[PDB]
RNA sequence: CUCAUGUUGCCAGCACGUUAUGGUGGGGACUCGUGAGAGACUGCCGGGGUCAACUCGGAGGAAGGUGGGGAUGACGUCAAGUCAUCAUGCCCCUUAUGUCCAGGGCUUCACACAUGCUACAAUGGCCGGUACAAAGGGCUGCGAUGCCGUGAGGUGGAGCGAAUCCUUUCAAAGCCGGUCUCAGUUCGGAUCGGGGUCUGCAACUCGACCCCGUGAAGUCGGAGUCGCUAGUAAUCGCAGAUCAGCAACGCU
RNA sequence: AUGUGGAUUAAUUCGAUGCAACGCGAAGAACCUUACCUGGGUUUGACAUGCACAGGACGCCGGCAGAGAUGUCGGUUCCCUUGU
């Protein structure tokens, strides 16, 4: 059995999803098994600044790193899908990771 | 400080994000070189009113996106300004590029080109109670908009002394994060020192 | 298949219940080996007293975050909400006691300015 | 408290022995936030006053409370560029949280080694009226009784 | 007792005992006793001569303790006040040489709390 | 921040030791972030241009 | 709470594991992970209310009446702070007030004030055993098992740009047993002497950490003064970050 | 342990001072960060733009003299084309 492991790699969630979704209309048209976009633990990294130069320190402003990730194990690799992957053109907003 | 920044406040709901790419180790490298052609561009290109820019880059390509009241000296016929451009990125090592312009719909309701119209009046000769009731009227004129707001901070006129002063008409729901809120400032040239113009505008809301 | 859960200061624990005896495996060690705290063995034991259907049900438990005052309330809470999810006949006794209501009440936010929590720097006007 | 009553905690009962009170003796013995040593505390100072008595643990702390319960509390009012002490009567409710809190701070300080044995000691001085607790009632007392006039205000 | 010089302590735990000497502390209190066979829990009132002379020896073999030390760390102070090194300047000044916070603290080598 | 101390900043140094980020926009000897390269209110500025990938405001 | 939904994450229920454990075949029966939706709107009842706003009490429900906490600074005040982030008008130097290194100082020190840590000790110190958290970082970086070192640390170096691999199976208090019987103390840790490591071209001013000796002051604190009304107060540990080290008890 | 007034030193850089400065810039000073001193030079320059007058070099890898920056000597040498 061989399994090709896809990490969704990006912040937005709508864009994650959009992503999703073509991957898996792609997959169920060229008829390979998969699973789904699997959700996975968003890394939320938070920056703290002061709001002020020079002193002030008690006033700061807020960030976060808010990244989603997806796991779609798509069982079956068929070959003409992983074309259809590879040929695939995605937004720049998510990263693809094919493992 | 008074006002934060509407922009910066509503950049998850209402308003959306002038760059997107999301990669690590050289995010560092991604910075630097957005800061120096936004800073290169913005020395170059002032008789066009640059009013946004926009960055999408996957692997090595990056896409820029402007926004202008008119391209015609954005972009030359022939392309003079179009192939200089390219030189600079080119220089700058952009990899693979290319530069897509786009026309604003109401120049009248943007935030940046308004207030860099009236900027350069008052920097020429029109006075801030002449450049600025312009400004209002041309605004409210467009049905689009019906709340803005503009101020302008300096030395006002030459005075040894720095007036505090603005004119409203409408609703700025500035502490409702469902409005449709639009920043924008520059800082002006004068001979006698610097003044700061901070502009508010309000389009609408979104409910969902 | 019965099942519960707790959620509350970080204080997570997934129950099972059997109606058979009342022996207590926590984490495959006994509650009297577990935690041999006199006030967390009166908190866990309450709810089944309450019901007044003592050593007529075993546990399965399995904790996850806080500490052991996390952990043995987690744990109680889900016995008495699982006490209802079986047999819903005792819920006006049940929330009367008052059980069913897990307290949501945790860490709060720490906010910039301040030591802890919300308390100060020592303050000095001169 | 400007709008009203602050709703008041309905705290859990002793399963040993199921009194509320000795609930409220081990929050008060509470520092640092560690329950699990003040109830071992607790139970170690009221073991050790059994052995010493041999009485029923409830009984003789119910005695101790009665007998160390106050029932009158004074306070101050400044009016006419002076300070004034003035009384006012308490409920059990207050009674029993004086009661209690001054057992407990006054047990804090004896130096016979061991606060664990200092509890147990302290217990069985109250009840016998010899307590400091005892000794803290009756100079408070005698500032309350001092003054019952000023009760005219009636503040 | 008594030990070189040093009162032996009449009834305490000889880990502390033993520290009460000049050249040793709880870790080599506790690795002393590990080397002896001694345990770490008894009282003064089984001491044996004995045990007092083995302790001896291998105290007077293994280690150097009190007047040696007082000469060898005179000795050494001196020396390096003597050679004009800045630990030397600091010893003689009568202020910190590891260069603590001499300003607020060092009240230690100051002095008790002197007002101007 | 003077010229002459971000040219010597950049360039190579004679001892890997002599390295420091000095952010670029504005070359501040303090109050640099590494990972976003940049000084601290020239990251806050940025921000509200909101063209960075990820920087919005915290709050929970 | 309902839905989707099983890997690096879980185990209802079947098997192999046989000491190393869901470890392995298997399965969404739950958390778990993150998307969508629902649910508190005085929704309903009584009392009063000008039959109006609204209050108190009762059933429901998780919360009842802004459920809790953040972000969100109205016109303005203080010519309040910041030309040493940046840029900016005027003046001033230019053969210098520019430039590089001929090293050193930025901490120095007879004294107070500002905010913390360490404690002043038995609800504790030390010794051995023993279970539980979240979140987060990691490339000219995080760094496995292993060996040598008391321990900094050295050899060697798997797995990781990363729910996986390292930050220990991320703990501390917690619980069990032994010592200490109230001592300037087995509390207490600075100061000072001698021996090392690490980063680095080079640790004298002017680093950090380890081991040995060091044994000072100090007993809840003077008027007055800070903060704190629910996971709040207090006490414990952890991590992001500036960094090559490191004065990291600081901020978050 | 560090901040702050203050005094001493050739430097002890500088900014900030009640509520709303003071483990505040400083979220890390052996050389840098370093803006301050005694201490060797250096100068259209360490660092870029443009006008002229001579250049194919600039630019790259080593040894000697020095406490280092100092300068001298060894190795390679322009890409276009007749305007640069
Ligand atoms: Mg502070
Ligand atoms: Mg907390
Ligand atoms: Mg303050
Ligand atoms: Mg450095
Ligand atoms: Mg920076
Ligand atoms: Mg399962
Ligand atoms: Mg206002
Ligand atoms: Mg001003
Ligand atoms: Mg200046
Ligand atoms: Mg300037
Ligand atoms: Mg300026
Ligand atoms: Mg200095
Ligand atoms: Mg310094
Ligand atoms: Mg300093
Ligand atoms: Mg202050
Ligand atoms: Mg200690
Ligand atoms: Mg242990
Ligand atoms: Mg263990
Ligand atoms: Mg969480
Ligand atoms: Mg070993
Ligand atoms: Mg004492
Ligand atoms: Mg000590
Ligand atoms: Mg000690
Ligand atoms: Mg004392
Ligand atoms: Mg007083
Ligand atoms: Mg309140
Ligand atoms: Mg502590
Ligand atoms: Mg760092
Ligand atoms: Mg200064
Ligand atoms: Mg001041
Ligand atoms: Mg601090
Ligand atoms: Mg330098
Ligand atoms: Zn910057």
């Amino acid at each position: 059995g061989q399994k090709i492991r896809i990490r969704l790699k990006a912040y937005d969630h709508e864009a994650i999803d959009a992503s999703a979704r073509k991957i898996v209309e792609t997959v169920t048209r060229t008829g390979a098994s998969v699973v789904g976009p699997v959700p996975l633990p968003t890394e939320k990294n938070v920056y703290c600044v002061i709001r002020s130069p020079h002193k002030y320190k008690d006033s700061r402003e807020h960030f976060e790193m808010r990244t989603h990730k997806r796991l779609i194990d798509i069982l079956d690799p068929t070959p003409k899908t992983v074309d259809a992957l590879m040929r695939i053109d995605l937004p720049a907003s998510v990263d693809v990771n094919i493992q | 400080g008074q006002k934060i920044n509407p922009h910066g406040f509503r950049l998850g709901i209402t308003t959306e994000w002038k760059s997107r790419w999301y990669a690590d180790k050289q995010y560092k490298d991604y910075v630097k070189e957005d800061v120096a052609i936004r800073k290169l561009l913005a020395t170059g290109l002032e008789r066009a009113g640059i009013a946004d820019v926009e960055i999408e880059r996957t692997r090595d390509r990056v896409r820029v996106d402007i926004h202008t009241a008119r391209p015609g000296i954005v972009i030359g016929r022939r392309g003079t300004e179009a192939d200089r451009i390219r030189a600079d990125l080119e220089k700058l090592t952009g990899k693979q590029v290319q530069l897509n312009i786009l026309e604003v719909k109401n120049p009248e309701s943007q935030a940046q080109l308004v207030a860099q119209g009236v900027a350069e009046q008052l920097s020429n000769r029109v006075a801030f109670r002449r450049a600025m009731r312009k400004a209002i009227q041309s605004a409210m004129r467009q049905p689009n908009v019906k709340g803005i707001r503009v101020q302008c901070s300096g030395r006002l006129g030459g005075a040894e002394m720095s007036r505090s002063e603005f004119y409203r008409e409408g609703r700025v729901p500035l502490h409702t994060l469902r409005a449709d809120i639009d920043y924008g400032l520059y800082e002006a040239k004068t001979t006698f020192g610097r003044i700061g113009v901070k502009v508010w505008i309000y389009k609408g809301d979104i409910v969902g | 298949p019965i099942q519960t859960v707790g959620r509350r200061k970080e204080a997570v624990v997934r129950v099972r219940l059997v109606p058979g005896t009342g022996q207590f495996n926590l984490d495959g060690r006994t509650l009297e080996n577990y935690f041999p705290n006199k006030v967390h063995q009166q908190l866990i034991k309450a709810p089944l007293v309450t019901v007044d259907r003592v050593d007529q049900f075993d546990i399965y438990a399995h904790l996850d975050g806080g500490g052991p005052s996390g952990q043995a309330g987690a744990l109680r809470l889900a016995i008495a909400r699982a006490l209802i999810l079986v047999q819903p006949e005792d819920r006006p006794a049940l929330k009367k006691a008052g059980f069913l209501t897990r307290d949501p009440r945790a860490i709060e936010r720490k906010k910039y300015g301040l030591k802890k929590a919300r308390k100060a720097p020592q303050y000095s006007k001169r | 408290p400007r709008k009203g009553p602050a709703p008041k905690r309905p705290l859990v009962n002793d399963p040993v022995y199921g009194s509320q009170l000795v609930t409220q003796l081990v929050n008060k013995v509470l520092l640092e936030g560690k329950k699990s040593l003040a109830e071992r505390i607790v139970y170690g100072a009221l073991e050790q006053a059994r052995e010493k008595t041999g009485t029923d643990p409830v009984v003789t702390l119910k005695r101790a409370l009665d007998n160390v319960k106050p029932a009158l509390e004074v306070r101050s009012r400044r009016v006419g560029g002076a300070t004034y002490q003035v009384p006012v009567e308490v409920r059990p409710d207050r009674s029993t949280t004086l009661a209690l809190r001054w057992l407990v701070n006054f047990s804090r300080q004896r130096r016979e080694k061991t606060m664990v044995e200092r509890l147990a000691n302290e217990i069985l001085d109250a009840s016998n009226g010899l307590g400091a607790s005892v000794k803290r009632r009756e100079d408070t007392h005698k500032m309350a009784e001092a003054n019952r006039a000023f009760a005219h205000y009636r503040w | 007792a008594r030990l070189v010089g040093v009162d032996l302590p009449r009834d305490k735990r000889m880990e502390i005992a033993l520290t009460y000497i000049y050249g040793i502390g709880r870790t080599r209190s506790n690795e002393i006793l590990a080397a002896t066979g001694i345990d770490k829990n008894m009282r003064t009132k089984d001491l044996t001569d004995d045990q007092v002379t083995v302790l001896r020896d291998y105290i007077e073999g293994n280690l150097k303790v009190e007047g040696d030390l007082r000469r060898e760390v005179q000795a050494d102070i001196r020396r390096k006040i003597e050679i004009g090194c800045y630990q030397g300047l600091r010893h003689r000044r009568g202020l910190p040489v590891r260069g603590q916070r001499t300003k607020t603290n060092a009240r230690t080598r100051k002095g008790p709390k002197r007002t101007i | 921040a003077k010229k002459a101390l971000v040219h010597k900043a950049n360039k190579k140094p004679k001892f890997a030791v002599r390295a420091y980020t000095r952010c670029n926009k504005c070359g501040r000897p303090h109050s640099v972030y590494r990972k976003f390269g940049l000084c601290r209110i020239c990251l806050r500025e940025m921000a509200h241009a909101g063209e960075l990938p990820g920087v919005q405001k915290s709050s929970w």
